[PDB]
């Protein structure tokens, strides 16, 4: 049901909007030390 | 979509409020930026202004 | 001479490595970043933005 | 030290979450409270004179 | 909430109150720092003073 | 000349001791003091302060 698949991909996009957040995070430690 | 209209004018109100408070006495450059803050947050104001009436 | 000449190289090599060990995380971080944003603008298009046909 | 490293691995997420001020707020807080103070004690200054 | 902003203009007020035995005499430094101090609690009182008329 | 060279050793090596023990401390309330703000200013922008969809 195509219907379905817009609330599935919105889904897949909300990993990366916390896996992007991690990357972030990780470029400001070493940026510190 | 009506409410979150509100909140980015009244940001820019608040930028627009507290830009009135720098241009007196002399001091142009502070307001200047204090505008030129305020456009990032018309343009959304803009955009949604204009689809809350189509909505409608 | 031998003792303090082989000293020098493991002063050397010991600063040589950790500063490689710096620049690895730096690039690793820099390798997620970019694949982190690979697969959110590739759908974003398949949705509304990329052309005819899109789901949306 | 590798402690230090869990400490601003933390730390480093700190200034995301909640992102520090810009510098124009942090030039214009404080530029604003010259004027509250002083003019808070202008009405004090000529009251009390 | 109604009750916590009176604390909060007293708590201010007694520094207001307090603030007016330095400047006389010509202690005008000690009752700069006491202003300044009631500033943090005026903000208080002027974000809770909005809010409880809003709420009426 | 012995005995007192190696008394030496035991007089800076237990120095050090101590001091290494006093440093642990100050490092491991700073590690539950980093790890303590984690899990309250993480929780809070759940709320209602890190974006939409938080449950406030």
């Amino acid at each position: 049901a195509p219907e379905d698949l817009l609330e599935r991909l919105l889904g897949e996009m909300e990993l990366e909007l916390i896996e992007l957040r991690r990357a972030l995070a990780q470029t400001i430690a070493t940026f510190k030390s | 979509t009506e409410r979150q209209r509100d909140a980015q004018q009244l940001i820019a109100q608040r930028w627009y409020e507290k830009a009135q408070a720098a241009l007196d006495r002399g001091n142009e450059q502070l307001a200047r930026e204090a505008l030129g803050q305020r456009q990032s947050y018309q343009s959304h104001t803009e955009a949604l202004g204009k689809s809350l009436g189509e909505q409608r | 001479a031998l003792v303090e000449q082989v000293r020098g190289q493991l002063q050397k090599l010991e600063r040589k490595y950790l500063e490689l060990k710096s620049q690895k995380n730096l690039y690793l971080a820099r390798l997620k970043s970019a694949i982190a944003a690979q697969k959110i603008e590739e759908i974003a298009g398949n949705l509304d933005n990329a052309s005819a046909s899109s789901l949306f | 030290e590798r402690i230090e490293t869990k400490i601003l691995e933390l730390e480093a997420e700190r200034e995301l979450l909640n992102p520090p001020p810009s510098p124009l707020d942090k030039k214009f807080e404080q530029w604003e409270e010259q004027q509250a103070v002083e003019a808070t004690l202008a009405a004090m200054k000529a009251r009390r004179s």
